[PDB]
């Protein structure tokens, strides 16, 4: 199995600048006899099928803009965007077709902006819900950048497992993210404690706590 | 021990002093090189007490034959304590150099048998061939039919293949495949190269180990029946076909023409490797898939296996 | 124009067989190979296998035991079958086809829009809607399947609205949080088509 690995998982771009993405193969994809590199690059937007941009490493697919080019040979390859546009915000995957078919893990483009701290909120379990005998504590980080954020719950006792989080897509007019973390305990367990905490570290260490 | 590096020195060619000389060629009335057919070259001779270390004799072998066959390098057998070691010269002749055994032995006599094979470059066509081998003034002739027979064919799908240059030290082999030698029209032609099913085979077939060249034959008459191919006679279209390695130890070639059909033969030359960590069995299957005019999907496949032979040589004598 | 469209079930239980259909136009199926490729939510792509024009198939080695691909040229249909399913087989399934000869290889140029298959044992259930009290939010918990649609004040509180991607709980049910930033003196409008549910909780 030829394994395809892409180096930067996420990439922050300035609309207009030169973005390069790396892709690497665990064995050479240049077949020596025909001197061809069996490598393709694909673009994908969130609800759509992938779109071929580049094949044979450097052959631009018809219809694709001239700002996209591909280079490399053997085991190291690069997808370039000469100057990034609004529509270029997407995921990019490389792919080899010499030895069956395999894909890389991809590189997401996001818009770069200045650092911005989350405003942190906590919300205890509602009384209505407690009637269902199940307790959800919700911690919210609103409008922050970059995405990398460590949320940790204290119940002064670290909670390993028992939480789930999701993050919004970057805001189209702010370039900012949003995160909601849900800690779920049983009723018995929630009623046996007071002073729960949502501690949140970021690059912009604040704890937002409530007492039962 | 390499056949590309020879050593000489003191000694004299005592070929014409060989006494009681007899030569023979053991074969059927027909030889089928592509069915592992071969001949045996037989030799017997008395050596003079006069002989000393370094004295040589020459066995004359004809250009219609070689001694290596499917392997890339020939090994001539030692006459046996070693009486004589031999070597192949640029003409194809076998020069044997006598050992020390002859420095203190008298009335020495010897026998030799060597497998030999119809050479693909010198016998390109099916037909009769008079084989001549000898030692000094004693030549033996045998006239034999060399029959390379026919390619395989099912509906409009024709294919045959040969294996040679088996090199069990550098772990390589060659395979030469004629695709559509019948001069049929084939639509959507696909060739796959595999290991022969349920047979011990040590070929490693993959992008690192398997170099493939594809030649288009615009004149089928230029094809040898022996499967000797010189790439300079044909058009190299390697870069216009699709060559991939879609499964373990399998290659695939799509001819990929603009109208998705071929009307001429193609030659596929495969230079591949043998698994170093193995006995080095070589059993391959070449499959031609294709549509006819009726668009019924069919395939014809050709299997290649090989055999190996060893010559021998014995000699006696008496202490003086 | 060359076209491909995948149809299948939306939901399939782990006891069952996944059965997808790829309906083809603009070319003859007997003259082109068609591929199957899949993509789990938020992950990369995985080739599953292919059927040649002539009917041969090749499979991804890691799934061949669980996978069968077949077709009917008569009907322009290509079929995918998968048994022994787990949550790991929840994915968007695509069929795809190569470009014309001059591309020089058999790959993925024309794609279908894809069809989501989610493997799940859950039954249809409506969400519980709980208020996240004063930032004001609604906790939409324990529903199946997706999606939930959320509004604020019948669609007038559009600004500052953050309605997050649902998360799949270990129970097999989904939950999501929807939030709005405010200064105070207020109702989230939650719908969920497949259970004929509609809720409207208020804010404290």
């Amino acid at each position: 199995d030829i394994v395809m690995t892409q180096s930067p998982d996420s990439l922050a771009v300035s609309l207009g600048e030169r973005v390069t993405m790396n892709c690497k193969s665990s064995q050479s994809v240049l077949y020596s006899s025909n001197q061809k590199n069996y490598l393709a690059w694909y673009q994908q937007k969130p609800g759509q099928s992938p779109k071929l941009l580049i094949y044979w490493a450097s052959t631009r697919e018809s219809g694709v803009p001239d700002r996209f080019s591909g280079s490399g040979s053997g085991t190291d390859f690069t997808l370039t965007i000469s100057s990034v546009q609004a529509e270029d915000l997407a995921v990019y995957y490389c792919h080899q077709y010499l030895s069956s078919y395999t894909f890389g893990g991809g590189t997401k483009l996001e818009i770069k902006r200045t650092v911005a701290a989350p405003s942190v909120f906590i919300f205890p379990p509602s009384d209505e819900q407690l009637k269902s005998g199940t307790a959800s504590v919700v911690c919210l980080l609103n409008n922050f950048y970059p995405r990398e954020a460590k949320v940790q719950w204290k119940v002064n006792a670290l909670q390993s497992g028992n939480s789930q989080e999701s993050v919004t897509e970057q805001d189209s007019k702010d370039s900012t993210y949003s995160l909601s973390s849900t800690l779920t305990l049983s009723k018995a367990d929630y009623e046996k404690h007071k002073v729960y905490a949502c501690e949140v570290t970021h690059q912009g260490p604040v704890t937002k706590s409530a007492n039962r | 021990g390499s056949h590309h590096h020879h050593h000489h020195g003191s000694g004299t060619d005592i070929t014409n002093q060989l006494t009681n000389v007899t030569v023979g060629i053991d074969s059927g009335t027909t030889v089928y090189p592509h069915q592992a057919g071969y001949v045996k070259l037989n030799y017997g001779f008395s050596v003079p007490n006069s002989a000393v270390k370094g004295d040589t004799f020459k066995i004359t072998v004809p250009k219609e034959l070689n001694l290596n066959g499917v392997t890339s390098t020939a090994k001539v057998p030692p006459i046996m304590q070693v009486l004589a070691n031999g070597v192949i010269d640029s003409d194809g002749n076998v020069i044997y150099t006598f050992t020390d055994y002859v420095n203190t032995k008298c009335d020495v006599k010897a026998t030799l048998t060597m497998p030999a094979y119809i050479d693909p470059e010198n016998v390109k066509k099916t037909g009769n061939v008079t084989l001549a081998t000898g030692i000094g003034s004693t030549t033996a002739n045998k006239t034999v039919l060399v029959d390379y027979e026919k390619y395989g064919k099912f509906y409009n799908l024709s294919i045959k293949g040969t294996i040679d240059q088996i090199d069990k030290t550098n772990n390589t082999y060659r395979q030469t495949i004629y695709v559509n030698p019948s001069g049929d029209n084939v639509i959507a032609p696909v060739l796959t190269g595999n290991l022969k099913p349920n047979t011990d085979s040590n070929a490693l077939i993959d992008q690192q180990n398997t170099s493939i060249k594809v030649y288009k034959v615009d004149n089928a008459a230029d094809l040898s029946e022996s499967y000797f191919v010189n790439p300079e006679n044909f058009e190299d279209v390697t870069n216009s076909v699709n060559i991939t390695f879609p499964n373990p130890n399998q290659y695939k070639v799509e001819f990929n023409t603009p109208d998705d059909q071929i009307t001429t033969p193609y030659i596929v030359v495969v230079n591949g490797h043998i698994d170093p960590n193995s006995k080095g069995d070589l059993a391959l299957r070449s499959t031609l898939y294709g549509y006819n005019s009726n668009i019924i999907w069919r395939s014809m496949s050709w299997d290649n296996e090989v055999a190996f032979n060893n010559g021998s040589g014995s000699g006696d004598g008496i202490d003086c | 124009q060359v076209q491909l469209k995948e149809s299948g079930p939306g939901l399939v239980k782990p006891s069952q067989t996944l059965s997808i259909t790829c309906t083809i136009s603009g070319f003859s199926l007997s003259r082109y190979s068609v591929h199957w490729v899949r993509q789990p939510p938020g992950k990369g792509l995985e080739w599953l296998g292919m059927i040649w024009g002539g009917g041969n198939t090749d499979y991804n080695s890691a799934l061949k035991s669980r996978l069968s691909i077949s077709k009917d040229n008569s009907k322009n249909q290509v079929f995918l079958k998968m048994n022994s399913l787990t949550a790991a087989d929840t994915a968007v399934y695509y069929c795809a086809r190569k470009g014309e000869f001059y591309y020089g290889y058999d790959g993925f140029v024309y794609w279908g829009q894809g069809t989501l298959v989610t493997v799940s044992s859950a039954s249809t259930k409506g969400p519980s809607v709980f208020p996240l009290a004063p930032a004001l939010g609604c906790l939409v918990k324990d529903y199946f399947p997706e999606p939930v649609t959320v509004s604020w004040n019948s669609g007038a509180l559009t600004s500052g609205v953050h309605t997050f991607p649902a998360v799949l709980q270990s129970s097999g049910l989904y939950s999501l949080s929807s939030v709005v930033t405010v200064p105070s003196s207020y109702i989230c409008n939650v719908n969920h088509k497949p259970s004929n549910t509609k809720v409207d909780k208020r804010a404290e």
